[PDB]
Formats: structure tokens, C-alpha cells, sequence
């Protein structure tokens, strides 16, 4: 939002968990459709904790988007419910099961709106691919348009990530000693930082072009907006300082590795000292190991 | 219509374009350094003008296929790149 | 007259002196608020410094706007003598304002700092990140556009 | 540096010659002693 | 009977402001709703009553439940505006009835209409067809929307009745002052035997 | 820690089945809660054992914790924040190292047990030379490779 009442919207796993086993209490028949549930949460800054969740009864028609159906009185009843048993948790916002977004979403956002002001979305996936986290965090903001349109209810993108706490990080711990992560040190660690970073830019990069190819040709109507700001892009591009910066960055690099040399070499002495250690405590094993 | 580290212009290049002698060319600059039309400095001395940031403004089919082949050819920088630390560095250390 | 002193652009003394000397002479505060700008006790003290801010406004905007610049030029956007353009400068330079480095054999005056390697690649790096950013922000406008065209 | 531990490693092995698993009576004592000891606790719950 | 799932399809429309029926037809809609739910939930001891609009887009102003004091206390803040549909709202009314305990219930509308119908009738006996798929009963209470309305909905009640005369049945109520009318036309005796 | 318990008939225990509430569990044995296992286990209830079920699904949705599309590799700290901390680091590296000289006159004139107990002021020993230039490297080797990446994947 303009509003700095939000930004950082952080779910906990065990709801992760709660919203993929969702998927598979309807999926009978029922599957290969979006599922709707309520997130319950605190939070009092910038963030939106989410905690709990619980599905809603929820029907969408397959090829129409002004029938969708959802039990707000369920909700009415099972939030007070909640409640009951834990203080301090009001309803933050809801989920729906993507894959991605719908035209019918902005309709729900004001169902469950009737309870909470700043309701965000979560859409979380049902399937394990992106590379990067399964959690997109939007909001139903409004705005004005230099075009003339009439104002609009959009959907806003905000930054994502998941948390813990002691219960959750120890449960998540205890089920990923199949799956180890551990056996990977520090230096190492960050290097696939390195690479799987590129991996994202990589795609998403990707992502723009399969666009702009599919307005170019194939015709799918221009929105102006996209293609400015994919003008910023191309003029914020590292370029028009080259020589001057070239002169710099070498500098620089010098200096890491005049540190690294002296680091290496300390090392170095160290685990030689190491060594005469073991060599004097094998001279003195060689003593006991004649004797009797 | 200058791309690229060519972003320079000299007086003697707007002024002969805007119709005006080179003394009050200075402070047409400044309005548009002000407007936010322009970001940049003006080089006075030498006769330059650092052109970093221009408004949007909008383009039409035969440009952005332009663009589409700028975007894809930075693109496959990346995929290189990435395959470059795939190779050697992911190998080993994990 | 207020409208002129907040955006950023240079007024010239002469045009500022015309078109608004005779506001600064009839219904004045002499005497309710102490010769704003009346008389000569300390009504000329008052012209004096006014002439001050006015100029050193220029200046401050020249440092937003230029790298070099030409002593000569400078004195013309000044309206003061070229060497007196160096006496008014001090004022300001030591101090606290804008240390800007003049060379008189010159007639250079930089308002850009020596640039050392902390600040060319700590650009460099917030280019980068603003870059990073925008690629996110572009990828969800183009989502949701998706859902408009494809009719979701 | 991996060269000279690349090399350390067979002062460790001279030890590793001699037995790193000894002194088995008295894990054999403890064992004995956690039969006193489990009995002492069902003694000391005075619980059958 | 059996125990069922009812539906009560109300109108909101600027003719739901008409003198033509008792005081205002706004309120008179009122009482009519309050009878013919009280009147399901004697037939059965256990029956569970819904309550949607037809307007602007469909909505659930209550969903399943046995409470006949609910569908009332909601009912009195509606208003009358927009143009009613009746697609839209039959095809929420299913959503509705999927969901709700135990699945030995019957499905029954019961749908009061109330402004001129927009809808082709080639499209009405498609969705005609889903439900008798899905065995949907559905009563419909013309409170006016006669004489303005050349009755598409003959053919919609028609398409539902293969053979069964309390399949799907039209209920007409005359458009005089009829206090009389929309009491002994209620659809728990109007298209069926049953009176309890 | 996460057990299961289940009661057993107290009565049938005192008139002979006693010896007749072992239903066939493999077993692992505890004690801390012999307090009221030894008539918990052996008189009021026994051990259940506990089981995991390691879905695949879950267990792909669980191992995510970083979304790095934007994290390192497209980013780098600032090299003003990472000169000022190798300034701190490689002078500590001159206070210790004084101190180290002074530790490899002593230990080669002692025996290992006075070595050994030597646990006032750990500030001296290779444990610190370690415990720094394993965080100094690492800073910047990577610190290293970051710029670089950069340089041709932002060309």
C-alpha cells in the first residue's frame, strides 16, 4: 500500500502445509480447481503474520466468472470458533490455491473484506517448481490512470518470504534429516546463493520476452504502462561510465585480494604448526611404543 | 536517439535543432533539469551535456520489435553466464 | 516573490530589482516592523543581504546542475564583477556551504567532488539493485495484464 | 596447506593403530551399574 | 415429507416498490417469505432454509441453515434497485445446495420473481437441462411479472418435467390487490399434495 | 520428543494377567519417567511407538526457504560497509597474532597437561587466527566473485 501498514507478509510453515493438504481434502473430483481458505494472523507494522487457516467452503463455475460461492456464514461461525481457543488472532487476509490469478479474485477480496480492512491474498502453489518461494503476496488497492480510465480495484504486488518460530523451525528440522542440507558449508552456501540467483533473473528475464513477442506478433493489445517501465530498465543498465569505472573495480579487486593473501598465508602458518604438533606427538608415541 | 555511452550532446548540436543561440540554450537545459524531463549536468566548459535519464514515452509496434531482440540478446549473457558457474564452481562445491 | 525562491531557477538581480522595487516601496512595514526595507538606518544593511540570498540561491543551484563551469559565465549569471566573483564566493565555500573548488588560472569552477572508488561502485551497486527491483515490479504488472486480455 | 595435512594425516594413523574402542570393562562397570541404578529409581518411586 | 434443502430465491428491483399488492410490494415480499419458510420447517422437524438475492450479481445473504429466525432478521434490510437475473441466480442456488450437512437432503428452490426477465429462452432450457441433471427442484412464485412478462418460464418448467407434474411447476399469483392469493398459492401447496 | 501411551486394565493385572498385558510392541526403553512408568508401563498404561509419514509433496514444499531472484549473486553489500570491515578484522589479526608468538615460546616448554587445562584467556590460541580468517575469506573471496559475476551478466 501507500500505506506503510504493510509490506512484509511472512507465513509460517505449518500453514504451507495446512493450504497443500487443503488441496487434498477436496480433491476427489473436486481437484484441478482453485481452493479458497481464511488466514488468521497478527501483526503491527509492516508485516502480516500469518498462523492459522482453515478451508471455507468454496465453488467456482468452469467457464464463468460471476458464479463463484463462498460460506461466509461457515466463517462467521468457525472464526469465533478459532477464537475460542486463541486469543490475538483476527482474520489478516485469505488464500487461493493459484496457479495464478483470476478476474473473479477482486470479487472475493470483498467478501472477505467485510471483515478486515488491508485482506491480502497468498497465493500459494499446489505443485513444487518455481525456484523461487511458492508465496505471491498482493493487495486490493485502487488508483487513478494518466489514460482517463475510470478508477480501477487492481491487485498490488508486495515482497514475500516464510519465517518460523522455535516449534515451527524444530518440526521443519526434524522432517528434512532425509533431505540434507547441512552437509554444505558456508562458502559453498552463498556460491549457490550466486548461481541460483542467476537462475531466477534468468527466467523471469525470460518471462518479458515471451510477452513483448506476444504483443509484437500474435496480437494481444499494448498497455503502454509495461512498456515504459521497461524502458527504465534499459536506460538504468550499467554502461554510459565505462572506462572510469573499469579503472576503479580493478582497484578495488586489488585490495580483496591483498586481504585474501594474508589470509591464506596465517592459515597456511597455522596448520603447519599443526603439523609439527603431530610430528612431535609421534616422536613420543615411537618412545612409549618400545619400552616392555 | 542516441543509444548507447554516446549520451553527449554539444551546445552547437541543440542549439542549430532548437532554434536558438547558445546563451540561452544553458538555461533551457535548467528547465528541463527542473521539470524532471532531463537528469543530468551540464559540462559547460568543454560544451557537453550528460543525458542519463529521459522520460518515458510511448513507442509503437516497429520499435518494440527492436526491443524484443535488444532484451533476448542480453538473455542468453545470462544463460551463459549461469552455465558458466554451473560448470566448475556448482561441480564441486555443491 | 516566493514562487521564484523555491523552484530551482536562477533569478536575475536586474529583472528581480525592476519589476518589483516599487512593491517594496508602497504599503512597507517602516515603522509596524522596523524599516523592512525603508530608510537607511538599517534599511540598506537589509538590500544588502537581500542581494546576498538571491545570489547565493544561483549558486546553490548551480550545484545541481553543473560540473564545470566558466569564471566568466559565472559572473554574468552572478550579476557581479568577475572579480569580486571570487571575494562573494568565500562567503560561502569555507563555511559551510557548498565547498565547491575553483582554479582561477583556470576560470574552471568544479562542483563535483573527487571521485574515488567507494562512490563510482556504490552507484554501481545501487543501479543494480533498483535494476533487480524493477524486473520484479515489470514480471507483475505483465501477470496481471495477462488476466485481462486471456479473459480469466 | 592441503599438501602438509595431506601429509599430517598418518601421525593420526600411527594412533588410530593403537585401540580406540578400549577399555570395554569399564563400559561393562556402567552397564552394571545402570541395572543398580534403574532399580534404585524404581526404589526410590517405591512403585511396583 | 423428507427432510430437504430450500432455497428462498428473493427479488430486489425498482419494481419491488409497487402498490399493486399489499401497502408496498416490498414489504408484502417480507411477509410471504416469513410464511413459506415457517411453513417448511413444520413438514419436517429438521429442514434447512437458504436465503440469496436475484440482483446486480447473485448474492448469499444466508447460506444452509435450520434457523427460520435468521431469514428473517436478514431479510428486512434489503432495498429495491438494479435489474434482477435469473441465470446468475439459479446457477449460485446450486453452489448452495451442494454444500450443506448430510447429502440425503432434496434439492428445492423456491423463487419468488419479481421484474421483467432479460434472458432468451434458448439459454434458460440449457440451463434446464444441468438441472435435471442435477435433480434440481425449483418452484417459482411470479409476485407480479405476468402481465409485464410473456411467461419464457412455462417452457423453463416444462423442461424440468419429463413426466412429473411436481418436478417443476409455474405458480401465478393474479395481480389485483390479491391478499388472498399469495397465501394459498405458497408452493407447499401449490404443485404438490402435501399441506403440512 | 513425542511418545504415545495408552492405559491398561489395572484390575485384569491384579487377578493373574499381569504377566498378560504384553501386547507384541518392538521396544527401545526409556527411564526418566520411571517416576510413574514403573507402574505406568509395567501397571497403568504402556509405549506406543511413533511414526513419520515424509510425503514427497510436503517434503518438496518445506525445503523452500529463500526466494533469491533477488537475494545475493544479483546483489553486494556496499564497498564502503566492506572496507570498514576488513579495516577491524585485519587489525584484530595483529592483536592476536602478538599474542600467538607468545603462546608457541610456552608451549614448548611445558607438557601437555598444563597445556591442557589452559582455559583463561582463549583470546591467545590458533582458535581465533580460525575463527577469524575462515569469516575475513569468506567475505571476500565471495566478496570477490559478486562484482565479477556482475560485470558480464549485467553487461
Amino acid at each position: 500500500m501507500p500505506e506503510l501498514a504493510v509490506q512484509k507478509v511472512v507465513v509460517h510453515p505449518l500453514v504451507l502445509l495446512s493450504v497443500v493438504d487443503h488441496f487434498n481434502r477436496i480433491g476427489k473430483v473436486g481437484n484441478q480447481k482453485r481452493v479458497v481458505g481464511v488466514l488468521l494472523g497478527s501483526w503491527q507494522k509492516k508485516v502480516l503474520d500469518v498462523s492459522n487457516s482453515f478451508a471455507v467452503p468454496f465453488d467456482e463455475d468452469d467457464k464463468d466468472d460471476s458464479v463463484w460461492f463462498l460460506d461466509h456464514d461457515y466463517l462467521e461461525n468457525m472464526y469465533g470458533m478459532f477464537k475460542k481457543v486463541n486469543a490475538r488472532e483476527r482474520i489478516v487476509g485469505w488464500y487461493h490455491t493459484g496457479p495464478k490469478l483470476h478476474k473473479n479474485d477482486i470479487a472475493i477480496n470483498e467478501l472477505m473484506k467485510r471483515y478486515c480492512p488491508n485482506s491480502v491474498l497468498v497465493i500459494i502453489d499446489v505443485k513444487p517448481k518455481d525456484l523461487g518461494l511458492p508465496t505471491e503476496a498482493y493487495i486490493s488497492v485502487e488508483e487513478v490512470h494518466d489514460d482517463g480510465t475510470p478508477t480501477s480495484k487492481t491487485f498490488e504486488h508486495v515482497t514475500s518470504e516464510i519465517g518460523a518460530e522455535e516449534a515451527e523451525e524444530v518440526g521443519v528440522e526434524h522432517l528434512l534429516r532425509d533431505i540434507k542440507d547441512t552437509t554444505v558449508g558456508t562458502l559453498s552456501q552463498r556460491i549457490t546463493n550466486q548461481v541460483h540467483g542467476l537462475k531466477g533473473l534468468n527466467s523471469k528475464l525470460l518471462d518479458i520476452r515471451s510477452y513483448l513477442e506476444k504483443v509484437a506478433t500474435g496480437k494481444l493489445p499494448i498497455n503502454h504502462q509495461i512498456i515504459y517501465q521497461l524502458q527504465d530498465v534499459f536506460n538504468l543498465l550499467p554502461d554510459v561510465s565505462l572506462q572510469e569505472f573499469v579503472k576503479a573495480f580493478y582497484l578495488k579487486t586489488n585490495d580483496q585480494m591483498v586481504v585474501v593473501y594474508l589470509a591464506s598465508l596465517i592459515r597456511s602458518v597455522v596448520a603447519l604448526h599443526n603439523l609439527i604438533n603431530n610430528k612431535i606427538a609421534n616422536r613420543d608415541a615411537e618412545k612409549k611404543e618400545g619400552q616392555e | 536517439t542516441r543509444p548507447a555511452n554516446h549520451r553527449q550532446l554539444t551546445f552547437e548540436e541543440i542549439a542549430k535543432s532548437a532554434k536558438i543561440t547558445v546563451n540561452e540554450v544553458e538555461l533551457l537545459v535548467m528547465k528541463a533539469l527542473s521539470v524532471g524531463l532531463v537528469k543530468g549536468s551540464i559540462d559547460e566548459v568543454d560544451k557537453r551535456v550528460h543525458m542519463t535519464w529521459v522520460q518515458p514515452r510511448v513507442l509503437d509496434l516497429q520499435q518494440i520489435k527492436g526491443m524484443k531482440d535488444r532484451l533476448e540478446f542480453w538473455c542468453t549473457d545470462v544463460k551463459s553466464m549461469e552455465m558458466l558457474v554451473e560448470h566448475q564452481a556448482h561441480d564441486i562445491l555443491t | 516573490l516566493l514562487k521564484l525562491f523555491t523552484t530551482m531557477e536562477l533569478m536575475r538581480w536586474s529583472t528581480l530589482v525592476e519589476d518589483y522595487g516599487m512593491e517594496l516601496r508602497k504599503g512597507s512595514l517602516e515603522s509596524p516592523a522596523t524599516d523592512v526595507f525603508g530608510s537607511t538606518e538599517e534599511g540598506e544593511k537589509r538590500w544588502k543581504d537581500l542581494k546576498n540570498r538571491v545570489v547565493e540561491h544561483n549558486i546553490r543551484i548551480m550545484a545541481k546542475y553543473y560540473t564545470r563551469i566558466t569564471m566568466k559565465r559565472m559572473a554574468q549569471l552572478l550579476d557581479l564583477s568577475v572579480d569580486e566573483s571570487e571575494a562573494f564566493l568565500s562567503n560561502l565555500v569555507v563555511n559551510k556551504t557548498i565547498f565547491a573548488k575553483v582554479d582561477r588560472l583556470a576560470g574552471i569552477i568544479n562542483f563535483q567532488r573527487p571521485k574515488d572508488p567507494n562512490n563510482l561502485l556504490n552507484d554501481w551497486s545501487q543501479k543494480l539493485n533498483s535494476l533487480m527491483s524493477l524486473v520484479n515490479k515489470t514480471t507483475h504488472l505483465i501477470a496481471k495484464e495477462e488476466m485481462i486480455h486471456n479473459l480469466q | 596447506h592441503n599438501m602438509s595435512v595431506k601429509a599430517m594425516r598418518f601421525p593420526p594413523k600411527s594412533y588410530n593403530k593403537d585401540l580406540e574402542s578400549a577399555e570395554e570393562r569399564r563400559e561393562r562397570e556402567q552397564q552394571d551399574l545402570e541395572f543398580a541404578k534403574e532399580m534404585a529409581e524404581d526404589d526410590d518411586d517405591s512403585f511396583p | 415429507m423428507v427432510l430437504e434443502s430450500t432455497m428462498v430465491c428473493v427479488d430486489n428491483s425498482e419494481y419491488m416498490r409497487n402498490g399493486d399488492f399489499l401497502p408496498t410490494r416490498l414489504q408484502a415480499q417480507q411477509d410471504a417469505v416469513n410464511i413459506v419458510c415457517h411453513s417448511k420447517t413444520r413438514s419436517n422437524p429438521e429442514n434447512n432454509v437458504g436465503l440469496i438475492t436475484l440482483a446486480n450479481d447473485c448474492e448469499v445473504l444466508t447460506t444452509l441453515t435450520p434457523d427460520t429466525g435468521r431469514i428473517l432478521s436478514k431479510l428486512h434490510t434489503v432495498q429495491p434497485k438494479g435489474k434482477i437475473t435469473f441465470c446468475t441466480g439459479i446457477r449460485v442456488a446450486h453452489l448452495a445446495l451442494k454444500h450443506r450437512q448430510g447429502k440425503n437432503h432434496k434439492m428445492r428452490i423456491i423463487a419468488f420473481v419479481g421484474s421483467p426477465v432479460e434472458d432468451n429462452e434458448k439459454d434458460l432450457v440449457k440451463l434446464a437441462k444441468r438441472l435435471k441433471k442435477e435433480k434440481v427442484n425449483v418452484d417459482i412464485i411470479n409476485f407480479g411479472e405476468e402481465e409485464v412478462n410473456t411467461e419464457k418460464l412455462t417452457a423453463f418448467v416444462n423442461t424440468l418435467n419429463g413426466k412429473d407434474g411436481t418436478g417443476s411447476h409455474l405458480v401465478t399469483v393474479p395481480p389485483g390487490p390479491s391478499l388472498a392469493d399469495a397465501l394459498i398459492s405458497s408452493p407447499i401447496l401449490a404443485g404438490e399434495g402435501g399441506a403440512m | 520428543v513425542i511418545d504415545a501411551f495408552r492405559l491398561i486394565n489395572a484390575n485384569m493385572m491384579v487377578l493373574g494377567h499381569e504377566p498378560r498385558q504384553t501386547t507384541s510392541n518392538l521396544g527401545h526403553l526409556n527411564k526418566p519417567s520411571i517416576q510413574a512408568l514403573i507402574h505406568g508401563l509395567n501397571r497403568h498404561y504402556y509405549s506406543i511407538t511413533i511414526n513419520y509419514r515424509k510425503n514427497e509433496l510436503e517434503q518438496k514444499m518445506l525445503l523452500n526457504l529463500h526466494k533469491k531472484s533477488w537475494m545475493e549473486g544479483l546483489t553486494l553489500q556496499d564497498y564502503s560497509e566492506h572496507c570498514k570491515h576488513n579495516e577491524s578484522v585485519v587489525k584484530e589479526m595483529l592483536e592476536l597474532a602478538k599474542n600467538y608468538n607468545k603462546a608457541v615460546e610456552e608451549e614448548d616448554k611445558m607438557t601437555p597437561e598444563q597445556l591442557a587445562i589452559k582455559n583463561v584467556g582463549k583470546q591467545d590460541p590458533k582458535r581465533h587466527l580460525e575463527e577469524h580468517v575462515d569469516v575475513l575469506m569468506t567475505s571476500n573471496i565471495v566478496q570477490c566473485l559478486a562484482a565479477m559475476l556482475d560485470t558480464v551478466v549485467f553487461k
